[PDB]
RNA sequence: GUAUGCAUAGGC
């Protein structure tokens, strides 16, 4: 029952400011060390600020210091981490972790941290926030049949996909966007099926793009080739 | 000034029941305050380790640390295909709390070879003026694969992007996909659109073809 | 090298 939540990342462009939140449950902000540690694209983690709220006590990397100050609000039990002067390089997740304040992490060592949240994308860019299209790939192997969606041109990240509202999850990859040289994404959803299944079973593509407010309920089914009738 | 803590290797791939150590060094003294952690790709860090040797509540016993001077070691005793993630340790001693630069540790399982799917596109696509055409390999192993596209026999270079999953926590596998992206103009120009697959798992290449305006 | 809980918080 013990969880943080972070809020308020997305696109900015260089020099803009940006106000993340990190929302915490299940326990009072002041009875913990509030960290956070960011990763670039492909990039080790790096631990950027923290503060105790209750001595109030914070210290910055250096990468992000004097540009970066963390604040803490008791009243709304939230950690709050104010970019400012962002560059192309603070473009990144942005996870907000704790450690417990207990004997143990003052007088000896445990001080790893514990509970995490899910993490927040930041992108630093000058380009325009723009929805996906969303397409069909149709099945047409052995008893498997694969379908999936193409989720084209969007910006920034992220998609997420699910198929069928959750209930179908074995049978899926979605593979890792990919940037193309208009500078928007692109991505695949796919699903492998048993092919006796496809009169029967419907299947549908969800897609989200958060940043541009896209939802869309793609279904998916073999073409027919029929021009007779 | 700043504490480093250097972790080695970068990378290694290890076969399943394996004992695997990841190493790491801090440039001065951390006096124990040391944690490890693993983390799947898209997901927050968890906790393993959090002095030089304690074990956090939950994690498996396969999963040690020890210390001796400003040498640090994790040790997993047996290798699980669900051990895949990145490996990082950290330094509590001095702010900033430094992380070394991580370990992917890869799982390695039998040769298994790619199940190739071709797909043609869209209707809907088409009056938009692009045609994408994608190139399915299927949990396939070791990672290394080729796709090249052939429109009517000739190859097809720079108008392509693939992207490759993590590998599965599970069976092991990988799987790739590759989008071959046209003007629907130079798309209705051509009949033949194939995708050739080299892959160690396939004895020989692998191709699957589709033809303009066939069904 | 032990309590990721509490607590004027350098104590329980």
């Amino acid at each position: 029952e013990v969880q943080l939540v972070e809020s308020g990342g997305g696109l900015v462009q260089p020099g803009g400011s940006l106000r993340l939140s990190c929302a915490a449950s299940g326990f009072s902000i002041s009875s913990s060390y509030i960290h956070w540690v960011r990763q670039a694209p492909g990039k080790g983690l790096e631990w950027v600020a923290y503060i105790y709220p209750y001595y109030g006590s914070t210290y910055y990397a250096d990468s992000v210091k004097g540009r970066f100050t963390i604040s803490a609000d008791t009243s709304k039990n939230t950690a709050y981490l104010q970019m400012n002067s962002l560059r192309a390089e603070d473009t990144a997740v942005y996870y907000c972790a704790r450690y417990y304040s207990s004997g143990g992490s003052y007088y000896r060592y445990s001080r790893g941290f514990d509970y995490w949240g899910q993490g927040t994308l930041v992108t630093v860019s000058s380009a325009s926030t723009k929805g996906p299209s969303v397409f069909p790939l149709a099945p047409s192997s052995g008893g498997t049949a694969a379908l999936g969606c193409l989720v084209k041109d969007y910006f920034p990240e992220p998609v997420t996909v699910s198929w069928n509202s959750g209930a179908l999850t074995s049978g899926v990859h979605t593979f890792p966007a990919v940037l193309q040289s208009s500078g928007l994404y692109s991505l695949s959803s796919v699903v492998t099926v048993p092919s006796s299944s496809l009169g029967t079973q419907t299947y549908i593509c969800n897609v989200n793009h958060k940043p541009s407010n896209t939802k869309v309920d793609k279904k998916v089914e073999p073409k027919s080739c029929d021009k007779t009738h | 000034s700043d504490i480093q803590m250097t972790q080695s290797p970068s990378s290694l791939s290890a076969s399943v029941g394996d004992r695997v150590t990841i190493t790491c060094r801090a440039s001065q003294s951390v006096s124990s305050a040391v944690a490890w952690y693993q983390q799947k790709p898209g997901k927050a860090p968890k906790l393993l380790i959090y002095s030089a040797s304690s074990l956090y509540s939950g994690v498996p016993s396969r999963f040690s640390g020890s210390r001796s001077g400003t040498d640090f070691t994790l040790t997993i005793s047996s290798l699980q295909p669900e051990d895949f993630a990145t490996y990082y340790c950290q330094q509590s001693y001095s702010y900033p709390y430094t992380f070394g630069q991580g370990t992917k540790v890869e799982i390695k399982r039998t040769v298994a070879a790619p199940s190739v799917f071709i797909f043609p596109p869209s209707d809907s696509q088409l009056k938009s003026g692009t045609a994408s055409v994608v190139c399915l390999l299927n949990n396939f192993y070791p990672r290394e694969a080729k796709v090249q596209w052939k429109v009517d026999n000739a190859l097809q270079s720079g108008n392509s992007q693939e992207s490759v999953t993590e590998q599965d926590s599970k069976d092991s596998t990988y799987s790739l996909s590759s989008t071959l992206t046209l003007s629907k103009a130079d798309y209705e120009k051509h009949k033949v659109y194939a995708c050739e697959v080299t892959h160690q798992g396939l004895s020989s290449p692998v191709t699957k073809s589709f033809n303009r305006g066939e069904c």
